[PDB]
């Protein structure tokens, strides 16, 4: 019984919160504002089966970007990699990264 | 998946406008009426494409128009437009309204001479 | 994810245990189920935050008017209880047993 | 240099709280045809200086019935609060500019019951108990009509920000379009601050000293240093939100010394009021708030809400 | 009507006038004209940036320039 | 990071006075000295008793109230919309709601403490 | 109670169960649950026994913990989602979690202990109201979400609450306790077959509702709550206690009567599916349901248990009790299996 | 008389003239002679690091005017 | 270190919570949601929302102090248990604390752990954002925008909360 009241009626109560990519006030948009605008034109219309499976990359793309997994998971590789070339004694930061070099703007 | 893309070092250098925010803020409004054609267009690229990495002359050519005015202004008007941005930047939130008689020296001598 | 939602769920779990093994005090339950309100709150309002969802901003302030409300009906209850007997222990809530 | 200014701000208002219990114990002879302390030094300037160190070199008097940590804690949160109270304060330039100074004092305000409360109840004790209940009450009365005339009165400044204060009444005094509203507000700062008429925490008579019945010297200290510097900066807000001051960036000490006036004669008018008045009941104190002030409230809440769309006086957010 | 009202000044005036102030906050916006201006002002505060159409060719009543003639003015707003 | 400084500041302003409070002077502590005072007589039963208080109502709806007036606090920001007259219509239906509900506690002797 | 204070609460429930199942949102789903809750709770307070405060204070605990769970399976659904649209959840861990919060709030076992407890507790008018109205908004909201539900999970409490309620209802002489095991044996039945049809499940629905309020009437008509009061029915009137044996004998699924065409449809569907050991175990499980239903009209209709004098007193005043809608819902709740094929109406 | 207690005010006035003229002194030396910048929205903060930036001696009131320009 | 700053605020609002999540007295459970509420405020205050931590911090320690009250007046016994005075209180309060400290030294020295979800070693600086946001605070815009977008939230949030007193009263009426 999802007696739906609203698209009969024509109002609508909840509409414009449900989803990241809606009307904002004045237009902030969000961070993953296109991931959600591709995810949801991807699947509109199809229905769920074939929403998880003909819009897979799109899906996964924007759930990559709201909380970001594989970012901090590469960046933990390289943080670590750094680290113990740091310790061990085979590398050496630049000095652009120690703390000045005539900043650009 | 792909190797993102990222232009070269030297694709990204440029002259740069060497202020503080209280010359930007001084002389914004001649800025903006004097300069609103490269910087428009960058703004209407920069909104349509969504691109950074392809939007890089335009960046170029607006720096070279916003020094182009600042060296303008520098020949003609240097004295009060020190004094005006001056009393600007002695405000601790930089209000326009406690500088109107600088406003009035600055728009006057840039009036009669440019 | 963040290892601060890791320490936010974390807190909700301990608060979770809390309430559903009662130490013989209703209201301390009460207490677990307002601790347990506020790590919602903190939850939502950081991904919410951090998403910048900012149409969203208005929702934990409705979450937690409606905590504050589910709050006052339980203190009501609690005063029910105590002017029935003589203390709030949870074990003298066992009438409905027969 | 962050932290000489924050010893140039905490040291002074201490120095002030010991110089206004001074003048309050001076006026307060005076009223009642009699005269202060003028025997210990030049017209007694020297009163609290004696009272500081009288009071740390008693005993400091522990319970053996009264649970030691919250009893040792409940001070320290007293003075701590009190002193925490002052930060985001205006003079002409706040220590802490923020955005939100406003909700900042009014949570502080609500932490700083606490030091109150946990103080009558570590004490185990019956008058303790019955004060910490009080000043419950006292609380729940209050708190409410505080937070909405502080509301219904920043709709014409825009901001809850402190600083945008002074700028939003440079013209002229917020004390005229809102003057209903000023006087609820002395009032309700007058129960904020446990001062009478609306005393009924630290009753002598009901009570014979209220949370602090078993606090020997010391510990007692930090809450009277606390309580004054309550009442000093709770004038001081008053004064900021009702009687802005011209204010000259070139030179802030203008402001500095008509401020200071202004908040000195508030804190005159409110040992004035001291010295004046029998005290409430705590219960005809929560029939005042509610069914006199509450209603009047909404009502100037609706008018302050409609009138800058009446009027096209929308004040700017920025 | 008009014994109940003297009764009720006469006995409770703080609820009279929170009364009266409440029916004039919410009869007021209905009967008064400067609301709309409020709107106008409101309407016309620039917190976003103004993005620039491309010039397909028939456009006349978008300007080219911020001094051009045509466009949303505020003189309104300087006068009232 | 300044406000953590003064926050500590004041801490260990607040914490130091209690400390040379508690070592400084001479101390004679007996089994006298720390009873509880009850004027001057021995008290009659514990201070820990149910001490039964009569404004739970009161308590009860000032938690709902403060709840309400926390609603009414982005008013000086919802101002500076443009839908401006769906959001005047929305504060004073929320501020005649709050006046409706206490006005109803009015009538009803829910304010009046009990015994 | 001031009945207009009453009609308002009333309403005000009504109001929440609709804000439930018009919503597309999971913040208004939660709001309409909690203002649901909130409204019934004084419902259960109308007669002001210590009884009802122990109802109360035991429903008041489940329905928040139920809703706390409903709150963090929403919560993580936004993490992992970006959205709040009511429909099938984007983790598992919030289907799980949604499940055991909707399956504490429809009192399925093993969440089934306070169903008993708070049904004896109230009175005869709150107990249908709990038993029939609040059991929409949960089953809403488990129609709305049946791609994500585990079916492992939601098919063990199915059966474990069949299991349970046909046990439980054999050791009961009230006659609320009788129900409210009845109740738990009835939403295990639909929620087996919730993830094959979910029209079976909304048939099921409505034929329970029909059936459990005709009996909660007929209980109120001749104001009796234990099995020994309803005993004197015959002495008081016998077409009353012909009305309980027919509605009973309905109520264990005994054909030609419609209370049979939910679990014949049940098995009809479950079948379609290579799932053949699960609708027969729930089919003798239901006879144990039809077994305390036969001691119930053993008592009630087919004997005639000793009577006392006063029954003459009763005997000379006619009954002016408001049985609203008390013979067409009898009608309905006996004679409607000719007409099965109406079903085809909720699809 | 009556402007005995006057002592004890006036140094309550000068002790509350204390922490202002304090607070405008140390806001008007660490800053260069100027105002302390206030930075309520993010726009300001990023205009102070870019002053910042811009200045070269890693200190935001040393203030680069249209000389540093070609 | 001062980059785990939010990561601190955390462990010092889970030690709260396992600090009157051991339930030992209202009056203590009390003192740790106050705890609690203070660092969670401080957490979000981090994270932008600086009105949301006011708000939460305001609204739970009015109502701290209203149970305050209340467990004065109700739950309170001869001799109530602070802390330490129960074998069962403390030694929960103890596993709470002894739980929480080794699964942070696991995440600091793995920088990864799973349980059930994955969670990160880093701090939460990381996932931040680079941008401005001009010349407004979206948070206190978003609440503004309650108003203007929100009539529906308004009306069903007022309605129940005028039929929430009307719900106590006629709860605690005695007949
Ligand atoms: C800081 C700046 C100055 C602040 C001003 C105050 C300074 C002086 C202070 C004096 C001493 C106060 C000591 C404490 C006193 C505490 C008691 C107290 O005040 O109780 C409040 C008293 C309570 O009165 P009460 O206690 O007698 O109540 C009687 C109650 N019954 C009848 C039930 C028994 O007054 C109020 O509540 C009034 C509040 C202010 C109302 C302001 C109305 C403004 C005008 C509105 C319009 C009027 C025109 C008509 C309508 C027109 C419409 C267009
Ligand atoms: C904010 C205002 C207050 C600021 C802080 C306090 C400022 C003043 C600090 C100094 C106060 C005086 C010295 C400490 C207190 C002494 C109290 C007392 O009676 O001591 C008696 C005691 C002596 O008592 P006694 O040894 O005879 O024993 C008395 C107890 N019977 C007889 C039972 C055994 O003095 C001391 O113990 C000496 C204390 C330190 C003296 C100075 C040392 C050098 C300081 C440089
Ligand atoms: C056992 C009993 C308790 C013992 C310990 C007691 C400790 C002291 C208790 C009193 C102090 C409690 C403080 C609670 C949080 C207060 C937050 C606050 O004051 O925020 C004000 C301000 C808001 O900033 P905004 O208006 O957005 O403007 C900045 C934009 N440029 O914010 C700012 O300007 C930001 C400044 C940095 C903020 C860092 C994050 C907060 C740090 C919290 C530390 C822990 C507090 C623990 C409190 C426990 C209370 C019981
Ligand atoms: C439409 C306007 C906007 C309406 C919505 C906003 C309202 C804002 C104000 C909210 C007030 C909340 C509290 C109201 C309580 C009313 C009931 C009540 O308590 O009445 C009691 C009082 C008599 O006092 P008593 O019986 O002694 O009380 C017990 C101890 N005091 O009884 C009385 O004094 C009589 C109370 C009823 C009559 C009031 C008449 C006022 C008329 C003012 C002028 C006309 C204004 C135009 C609108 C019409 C208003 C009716
Ligand atoms: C895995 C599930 C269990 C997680 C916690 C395990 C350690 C704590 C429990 C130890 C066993 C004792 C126990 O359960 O006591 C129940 C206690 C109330 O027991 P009570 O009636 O006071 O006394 C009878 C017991 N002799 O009630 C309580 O102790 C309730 C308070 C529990 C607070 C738990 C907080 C710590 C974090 C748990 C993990 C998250």
């Amino acid at each position: 019984p999802f007696f739906d009241v609203q698209k009969k009626l024509g109002v609508d109560l909840d509409h414009w919160m449900t989803i990241q990519s809606a009307e904002q006030p004045h237009r902030i948009p969000a961070r993953c504002h296109a991931f959600e605008k591709e995810w949801i034109e991807c699947a509109h219309g199809i229905g769920s089966i074939r929403a998880e499976k003909e819009c897979k990359i799109e899906f996964e793309d924007f759930r990559e970007c709201l909380l970001r997994q594989k970012t901090m998971k590469r960046l933990n590789a390289i943080k670590r990699q750094r680290d113990k070339l740091i310790k061990e004694g085979k590398y050496t930061p630049p000095p652009h990264h120690s703390g000045q070099e005539d900043l650009r703007p | 998946p792909g190797i993102v893309e990222l232009p070269s070092l030297e694709d990204l250098k440029v002259q740069e406008v060497k202020v503080s925010s209280s010359v930007l803020k001084a002389a914004a409004h001649h800025y903006g009426a004097q300069c609103d054609k490269p910087n428009k267009e960058f703004m209407l690229c920069r909104w349509e494409e969504k691109d950074p990495r392809r939007c890089l002359e335009e960046g170029k050519l607006v720096n070279q128009c916003a020094l182009e005015f600042f060296r303008q202004i520098k020949r003609h008007c240097a004295e009060p437009f020190t004094e005006y941005w001056t009393c600007i930047d002695y405000s601790g939130l930089q209000l326009f309204r406690r500088c109107r008689k600088e406003q009035a020296q600055f728009d006057k001598c840039v009036l009669d001479k440019l | 994810m963040s290892l601060v939602y890791m320490n936010i769920m974390m807190a909700f779990t301990v608060s979770l245990t809390g309430l559903l093994m009662y130490r013989s005090h209703l209201m301390s339950s009460l207490l677990c189920l307002e601790g347990m309100m506020l790590s919602l709150f903190i939850l939502a309002t950081l991904m919410i935050l951090n998403s910048h969802f900012t149409l969203a901003s208005m929702m934990p302030i409705i979450l937690l008017v409606f905590a504050a409300c589910e709050a006052a009906l339980g203190l009501s209850l609690l005063v029910m209880v105590s002017n029935t007997y003589g203390t709030d222990y949870v074990q003298n809530l066992n009438l409905l047993q027969c | 240099m962050f932290m000489i200014n924050v010893l140039t701000l905490i040291i002074p208002i201490l120095l002030a709280v010991a110089f206004l219990t001074l003048v309050e114990r001076k006026v307060l002879g005076y009223m009642q045809f009699r005269k202060g302390p003028n025997v210990v030094g030049p017209y007694g300037l020297l009163q609290p200086i004696a009272d500081a160190i009288k009071l740390f070199i008693k005993e400091p008097l522990r319970p053996a019935t009264s649970s030691i940590s919250m009893f040792i804690l409940a001070p320290i949160l007293a003075l701590t609060l009190a002193l925490t109270m002052w930060i985001p304060l205006p003079m002409p330039y706040p220590l802490i500019n923020m955005n939100l100074g406003v909700l900042f004092m009014l949570a502080m305000s609500s932490l700083a019951v606490y030091s109150i409360l946990w103080s009558g109840w570590a004490s185990n004790s019956k008058y303790a108990l019955i004060g910490a209940l009080r000043a419950v009450a006292q609380t729940i009365s209050y708190e409410v009509t505080l937070a909405i005339i502080l509301l219904s009165v920043l709709l014409m400044n825009g901001s809850f920000t402190l600083s945008t204060l002074i700028i939003t009444q440079e013209q002229v005094w917020l004390i005229f379009p809102a003057w209903p509203l000023a006087m609820m507000w002395f009032i309700s700062t007058l129960a904020e601050t446990n001062r009478a008429p609306f005393d009924l925490t630290e009753g002598e008579s009901e009570l014979v000293s209220g949370f602090n019945v078993e606090y020997a010297a010391g510990p007692f200290a930090l809450f009277f240093m606390a309580e004054y510097a309550n009442i000093i900066m709770m004038n001081i807000f008053t004064t900021t939100l009702f009687l802005g001051a011209f204010h000259n960036p070139y030179m802030p000490e203008l402001y500095t010394i008509n401020f200071t006036i202004k908040s000195l004669l508030l804190s005159i008018t409110f040992l004035w009021i001291r010295a004046s008045y029998p005290r409430f009941r705590y219960d005809q104190l929560m029939h005042l708030l509610w069914k006199n002030f509450l209603p009047l409230t909404l009502a100037l809440c609706m008018w302050h809400v409609s009138l800058p769309i009446l009027l096209s006086s929308i004040p700017p957010q920025t | 009507v008009a014994a109940f009202l003297k009764n009720v000044w006469a006995k409770e005036p703080v609820l009279v006038a929170s009364f009266a102030i409440a029916g004039l906050a919410v009869i007021l916006p209905t009967l008064s004209p400067y609301t709309k201006y409020s709107l106008m002002i409101n309407r016309a505060t620039p917190y976003n940036y103004p993005v620039p159409l491309r010039d397909d060719g028939n456009m006349p009543d978008v300007p080219s320039h911020p001094q051009d003639p045509q466009g949303p003015s505020l003189e309104w707003l300087k006068r009232l | 990071m300044n406000l953590m400084i003064t926050l500590l500041t004041n801490f260990t302003l607040a914490t130091l006075l209690v400390t040379i409070a508690f070592w400084l002077p001479q101390l004679n502590v007996y089994s006298e000295k720390t009873s509880p005072y009850e004027c001057g007589f021995d008290p009659m039963g514990s201070a820990r008793l149910p001490f039964s208080m009569k404004f739970f109502l009161v308590a009860i709806t000032f938690l709902l109230f403060d709840l309400e007036i926390a609603l009414l606090l982005p008013l000086p920001w919802a101002s500076q919309t443009t839908n401006l007259n769906t959001m005047l219509t929305m504060a004073l239906l929320l501020i005649f709601l709050l006046a409706v509900s206490l006005a109803y506690e009015w009538t009803q002797k829910g304010l009046e403490w009990t015994e | 109670m001031n009945p207009i204070i009453l009609i308002i609460i009333l309403m005000t429930v009504m109001l929440g169960t609709i804000i439930v199942m018009i919503s597309t949102h999971w913040l208004l789903i939660w709001i309409g649950f909690e203002m649901n809750m909130l409204a019934i709770i004084p419902i259960m307070m109308k007669k002001h026994n210590p009884r009802a405060t122990e109802a109360s204070t035991k429903y008041f605990l489940t329905q928040s913990t139920a809703s706390m769970l409903l709150m963090m399976a929403i919560i993580i659904n936004l993490m992992f989602s970006g959205q709040w649209t009511v429909m099938k959840l984007f983790n598992p861990m919030a289907s799980m979690l949604m499940t055991m919060a909707l399956a504490m709030k429809l009192g399925m076992a093993p969440f089934h202990f306070w169903v008993p407890e708070v049904t004896q507790g109230i009175p005869l008018s709150s107990g249908l109201i709990l038993l029939t109205w609040q059991k929409l908004a949960p089953m809403s909201v488990l129609y709305q979400i049946l791609p994500s539900i585990n079916l492992d999970l939601i098919l063990t409490l199915s059966i474990l609450s069949i299991t349970i309620g046909g046990w439980g209802g054999l050791n009961q002489t009230q006659l609320r306790k009788i129900m409210a095991y009845s109740s738990i044996a009835h939403m295990g039945w639909m929620t087996a077959v919730l993830l094959y049809n979910p029209t079976m499940t909304l048939l099921n629905l409505i034929i329970y509702i029909i059936m459990t309020s005709t009996m909660f009437t007929l209980f109120m008509a001749n104001s009796t709550t234990t099995t020994l009061s309803l005993s004197h029915t015959w002495n008081k009137a016998p077409i009353m206690t012909i009305l309980v044996l027919i509605t009973l004998l309905s109520m264990g699924g005994l054909p030609p009567l419609s209370g049979f065409m939910p679990k014949w449809m049940i098995i009809q569907e479950m079948t379609k599916n290579d799932s053949i050991i699960l609708p027969t175990l729930m089919a003798i499980t239901a006879l144990l349901n039809l077994y305390f239903y036969m001691r119930l009209t053993y008592s009630t209709a087919l004997t005639m248990f000793p009577s006392t004098n006063n029954m003459k007193m009763k005997w000379q005043f006619p009954t002016t009790k408001r049985m609203t809608l008390l013979p067409t819902m009898t009608v309905l709740s006996t004679m409607l299996l000719p007409l099965t094929p109406i079903l085809s109406i909720l699809e | 008389m009556w402007f005995e207690v006057l002592p004890g005010i006036a140094v309550m006035g000068v002790c509350l003239f204390i922490p202002g003229m304090a607070t405008a002194r140390i806001h008007r030396f660490s800053n260069g002679g100027r105002e302390k910048r206030v930075a309520h929205y993010s726009y300001q903060w990023y205009l102070m690091e870019r002053d910042r930036r811009v200045s070269g001696v890693n200190r935001y009131y040393v203030s680069k005017g249209l000389e540093n320009i070609d | 270190m001062m980059t785990y700053i939010v990561f601190i605020l955390s462990i010092i609002f889970v030690m709260g919570f396992v600090g009157f999540s051991s339930k030992p007295s209202p009056i203590y459970g009390g003192l740790g949601l106050i705890v609690s509420g203070g660092v969670g405020c401080g957490i979000v205050l981090n994270f932008g929302g600086s009105f949301l931590g006011l708000m939460v911090f305001l609204i739970y320690l009015g109502g701290m102090m209203v149970v305050f009250g209340y467990t004065t007046a109700m739950a309170t016994e001869q001799y109530p248990e602070v802390w330490v005075s129960n074998k069962v209180v403390l030694g929960t309060f103890i596993t709470g604390l002894l739980m929480e400290f080794l699964m942070v030294y696991y995440v600091l020295k793995d920088k990864e752990v799973e349980i059930v979800f994955k969670f990160n070693g880093m701090g939460d600086w990381v996932i931040y954002d680079t941008g401005d946001s001009g010349f407004f605070s979206e948070e206190a815009m978003g609440i503004a925008a309650l108003y203007s977008y929100g009539t529906w939230l308004v009306i069903v949030t007022g309605w129940s909360l005028l039929i929430g007193v009307v719900v106590i009263m006629e709860i605690t009426r005695g007949n």
